[PDB]
């Protein structure tokens, strides 16, 4: 019956306003009720023909036309097979042409859309026409400067749908010489600057082009246009902050593009590279939630460019860095990703000490300073967050899971960055080998130590096979799944490589937190163990721990807990003892 | 001898007399300083250094006291006006790489939040929020975030609320002096709803005044609000959820249509204006929560609802879940002479997305997954869901969004299926029956052969499965014999032999139950 409703409906200008709306509705009809083989192609080639009379007549406005491209758009929605996409090509193709880069209305939206909804059958032989197609992109990308050089103080959504239409209509074809066109369109590209709205979308035109300009990330290309580019990036801190959606994908398109080598290089000479995650990267006032993916597109572009940036650019990177490791408002992910950037920069830093008279000894203290800082809030907040939900003697919980999972790696990459820290300061700025460090940094360390002994309890919680977690025993003699066994070894080579002296002072200030801690949590045992097993720093150690515990002694008899901590501790001493004899 | 200014700049003599003064027994050396609190006004002020040795030995003295905060009004009109100063706040925040006195701005927040809590200082406590979520934050943020958000609700407006509202919005003078915009304008609506929701679970005059001092765009000035939008949005929202209920709020909304909450949410996230998702969504999170108690209006809340499907495009999901979450629920029992003219409205909308707007769909889908008890009573509206689990399941789903959304609809009709039972289009439920069968066993290939998740999704659906057997259902399951043969068959091909075999194993048994039900499928075994 559909045939012959459509057909007995066939009226051109007789009723105009509402019976092209209702033959609309009877074609969706159609559409949502299923058809079969033999009323199948026959509507198509009827549909055609109609098709092509109803947009022979009638090329701000709200008249018939609306409706006219509003039932185009619905034959578009259409798809229903690709025998009879022939003549729908050549129709689409030519009225594509006309009448762009205007105030037009959306018909060529929709145009694009149909477009790039038809090349996915790989017609052959339709090249010549998207090849003339091509050639009206040569045009309009060539007459940007002129559109925006004409309109002053004294729409604009058909570049990012020409552009996404030429990406994918080039991407799924055999590769020709016509994408060296587009290259050459690439150096053409305009790079100078309610109708403020209408410059705002003409931006985003341009970010679209920069989008498709992506294939900068594909088969190598000649890229002598570094001024284009640069202007392209100074447009971007030029764009608008309202739109998140768009800066999102201009942000990917960005750190797309640094995903090469060969682009890599040409940033860091750039402005002094001054453009970092300063306000420019991120919404300057409107939204900050996309900041996770900037802060990692900028810490990786840090990382591999990081052997060719002098003394301002790091400490002003570090500057810009270390406040937003102690911003609350992000994920640890992002701060366990802050700490190995830091740690992996503090070995750069202390290489290039050698040059410009060094500066890196203050730097590296102050870096040491935030570390600290961070070992000393998560042990203080983060402690208390899974205490606070421990289940004695055993979903949002899936999550707290990975939360404590994002903890137990913060700790060891905070221990991590401290040693390699430690290994920096103590190597740099003549130099002396092994020089004595000053009280500044000598209480710096007290403090350090006395916070990560409490940040290293983050391994006393377990997962169960139901969920909730679980806090574990007080003393088990365990392996710890050797999670943390080799965290509290580094924790302890941090203190084993610095001054003897030092050692020794820093270790009489905090033994008695030490063994209270070990008391509080036996798996802190082993970092006695690793002092008194490491050269140059047993006898210092030993020494203090004996002379801590010999005026304890009359303790051992109150309680049993205390009294099996220190005979432990004389088991270690004694074991040290037959060790370095 | 150690205050004299040659001494006193000196970082050993300095740090000296720091640890002295920080010991137990310092109690006299303490109080030779609190009874000359004069002193330090000399120094908070190339002699910058005495600034921050001062604001050192204030914060000494006041830790070790914690009482001498009374007697300090002439200190803290110096302390407070070096917080509040511009130079302050450039000479810290411009040169920061390896500059001294780093710990200036915690301990001097900290001072000044240990004399404001002692005495209820409005302007004091307000321009405090200068670093507590902006400006410069280096250990500076928790000390005093969690007091406003935990001591502040707990004991501060227990006799006071309405005076402290009122105060707090007389502070837009005293304010406008010195900070124009929300840097601190919009922090301040967090001190006080923290303790309006505390104590929400009493203040008339401050509800009328509110609506009438902010008039829609503060100032008929609309420019000047970025960030501070949303968060009186939200001051909005929850003030009508929870502290005053209609018995306080109808007496001044009875003007919505006028320049009440109505008119300073409505224009905003209707027209396209405001191209930034969070303040039109928080609009229109405002009106689902008015429409969900009050404002029984002319149906817009029809138009609320088309215009929150229409608009969540691509980042919207948080606000616009929550906006559906509060409405969905408020719209059918409000518009019961309505229910056929909302459904048909809502498959109307569903029909008109021929484009399929990949993105678009997946929220919807998300959308009527999540409120399955609202639409057991429209059945009819299946098969639109139903055709487009079908064409997701197809697609190469590498990412999480498609297929996942798949299983799940299908859980939904599932459970659909059972609340109609134990209170359908047949060949659409087949269908259904067997795309879970092969989106079953095709998941397991989408992750790698081990080591690695995806199989806990498989199991589940294969649970699914399991149970959508049970209800009457089954008979027509169809057999899927040739999608069978090619998975397992594989093995033949010693290349792709992963367990999906095993998982394809394990319906072939849930279907070798079935059989043993009913054993016709013996004629079905052939292939």
């Amino acid at each position: 019956k559909k045939y012959l409703q459509f057909v007995a409906a066939l009226t051109d200008v007789n009723t105009p306003d509402e019976t092209k709306l209702k033959m609309m509705q009877e074609v969706s009809e159609n559409f949502e009720n299923v058809t079969s083989s033999p009323q199948y192609s026959t509507f198509l080639e009827h549909i055609i023909p109609r098709f092509l009379t109803f947009l022979q007549d009638g090329e701000l406005q709200e008249k018939p036309a609306q409706q006219l491209r509003k039932l185009v758009l619905e034959i578009i929605h259409r798809i229903p097979t690709n025998e009879h996409l022939r003549p729908h090509t050549k129709n689409v193709l030519s009225v594509m042409f006309r009448f762009l880069e205007t105030e037009n209305e959306e018909n060529v939206l929709i145009c694009l859309r149909i477009i790039i909804e038809l090349h996915k059958q790989f017609r052959p032989p339709i090249t010549q026409e998207i090849h003339h197609f091509l050639d009206f992109v040569k045009q309009i990308y060539k007459e940007l400067p002129k559109v925006v050089n004409r309109y002053f103080e004294n729409t604009h959504s058909i570049i990012p749908r020409g552009s996404l239409s030429l990406k994918v209509l080039a991407e799924l074809p055999i590769i020709v010489v016509l994408m060296y066109q587009l290259y050459k369109l690439n150096i053409h590209n305009v790079v100078a600057e309610e109708l403020y709205a209408d410059f705002i979308a003409a931006q985003i035109k341009t970010l679209s082009f920069l989008a498709y300009i992506i294939r900068i990330y594909q088969e190598l290309v000649t890229k002598y246009s570094q001024q284009m580019v640069k202007g392209m990036l100074q447009l971007l801190s030029n764009c608008p902050a309202e739109t998140a959606h768009l800066r999102k994908e201009l942000l990917i398109a960005a750190k797309h593009i640094l995903t090469t080598e060969l682009r890599n290089q040409f940033i860091p000479c750039m402005d002094k590279l001054f453009d970092e995650s300063i306000l420019i990267g991120s919404g300057y006032t409107a939204r900050e939630t996309l900041r996770p993916l900037a802060y990692s597109t900028l810490a990786d572009l840090v990382h591999h460019v990081r052997q060719h940036l002098p003394l301002s650019d790091l400490s002003l990177a570090v500057q810009l860095f270390a406040k937003n490791i102690d911003d609350e408002s992000l994920p640890s992910s992002i701060q366990t990703m802050s700490c190995k950037l830091l740690l992996n920069l503090v070995d750069c830093i202390r290489s290039k000490s050698e040059q410009e008279s060094g500066n890196g000894r203050d730097v590296l203290m102050r870096m040491l300073e935030v570390f600290v800082l961070k070992f000393h809030t998560i042990a203080r907040y983060q402690l208390s967050a899974i205490f606070k939900k421990c289940k004695p003697q055993s979903d949002k919980e899936d999550k707290q899971t990975f939360q404590v999972t994002d903890c137990r790696s913060l700790v060891k990459t905070l221990v991590c960055g401290v040693k390699t820290i430690t290994w920096g300061i103590t190597s740099c700025k003549q130099f002396i080998p092994n020089k004595q460090l000053q009280p500044k940094e000598t209480q710096i360390y007290i403090k350090l130590v006395k916070y990560a002994m409490q940040a290293l309890d983050i391994y006393q919680v377990q997962i169960a096979g139901n969920g909730q977690t679980y806090i574990r025993v007080a003393n088990c003699q365990t392996v710890r799944m050797k999670e943390e066994k080799e965290v509290l070894e580094h924790f302890a080579g941090v203190f084993t490589m610095m001054n003897p002296l030092t050692f020794k002072e820093i270790f009489q200030t905090t033994v008695p937190y030490m063994v209270e801690r070990i008391s509080k949590n036996y798996a802190l045992q082993i970092v006695a163990n690793s002092f008194l097993a490491n050269p140059t720093t047993s006898a210092l150690f030993a020494t203090i721990l004996v002379e801590y515990l010999l005026d304890r002694l009359p303790e051992m008899g109150s309680n049993v807990e205390l009294s099996n901590l220190y005979l432990k501790l004389f088991k270690l001493v004694f074991g040290s003892v037959s060790l370095f004899a | 001898l150690f205050m004299m200014e040659a001494t006193l700049n000196d970082p050993q003599w300095s740090r000296m007399f720091m640890s002295f003064l920080k010991h137990k027994d310092a109690r006299p050396l303490r109080d030779v300083l609190a009874a000359n609190p004069n002193r330090f006004i000399t120094l908070l002020l190339m002699r910058l250094d005495l600034q921050f040795q001062a604001i050192k030995i204030i914060s000494i003295i006041v830790k070790n006291d914690d009482s001498w905060l009374a007697s300090q009004h002439s200190l803290v009109s110096q302390l407070r006006r070096v917080w509040v100063s511009e130079n302050f706040q450039e000479r810290h925040r411009k040169e920061n790489m390896a500059a001294t006195n780093w710990k200036e701005p915690k301990l001097l927040a900290y001072c000044l939040l240990n004399y404001c809590k002692r005495n209820y200082g409005d302007i004091e406590l307000l321009f405090q929020l200068l670093r507590a979520f902006t400006g410069r934050f280096l250990c500076n943020m928790t000390f005093l975030k969690e007091y406003m958000e935990e001591e502040i609700p707990k004991n501060y407006s227990i006799a006071q609320k309405r005076a402290l509202f009122f105060r707090f919005v007389d502070f837009n003078d005293p304010n406008f002096g010195d900070e124009l915009k929300a840097k601190v304008l919009q922090h301040i609506l967090n001190p006080a709803f923290l303790y309006s929701f505390e104590k929400g679970e009493d203040n008339p005059e401050s509800i009328t005044s509110v609506f009438i001092t902010k008039v829609l765009d503060p100032e008929k000035q609309a420019d000047m609000l970025d960030s501070l939008r949303i968060y009186l949005l939200q001051y909005a929202t929850l003030l009508v959820e929870h502290a005053p209920h209609h018995i306080h709020d109808n007496n001044k909304n009875r003007n919505s249509k006028l320049r009440r909450l109505m008119t300073f949410a409505w224009p905003c996230l209707l027209s396209k204006a405001c191209v930034d998702p969070a303040c039109k969504y928080s609009g229109h999170l405002l009106l689902a929560h008015i429409i969900a108690k009050f404002a029984i209006h002319k149906k817009i809340v029809l138009q609320v609802f088309h215009s929150l499907l229409k608009a969540h495009a691509m980042e919207a999901r948080a606000i616009v879940r929550q906006a559906m979450a509060i409405l969905t629920p408020a719209v059918p029992a409000r518009m019961e002479d309505g229910h056929q003219m909302l459904t048909h409205w809502t498959r109307k909308i569903i029909v008109e997305e021929g484009h399929t707007v990949p993105q678009l769909v997946h929220i919807l889908h998300l959308i009527v997954q999540h409120f399955k008890v609202y639409y057991p009573v429209r059945h009819h509206l299946v098969q639109h869901m139903v055709s487009a689990m079908q064409r997701l399941g197809f697609t190469p789903s590498v990412t999480i969004e498609q297929r996942r959304l798949a299983v799940d609809l299908s859980e939904v009709v599932i459970k659909w299926e059972l609340q109609r039972i134990k209170d359908i289009d047949k060949q659409h439920t087949d269908t259904v029956v067997n795309f879970l069968i092969r989106v079953a066993c095709q998941v397991n290939d989408n992750t790698n052969t081990a080591g690695s998740p995806g199989e806990v999704l498989s199991r589940r659906c294969v649970n699914l499965l399991k149970t959508a057997l049970r209800p009457d259902m089954w008979p027509k399951s169809e057999l899927k014999l040739q999608w069978f043969d090619k998975l397992l068959m594989t093995v033949e091909q010693p290349n792709q032999v992963n367990y999906g075999n095993i998982c394809t194993g394990l319906e072939v048994l849930s279907f070798l139950l079935t059989v043993l039900q009913s054993p016709a499928i013996l004629s079905s075994f052939k292939p």
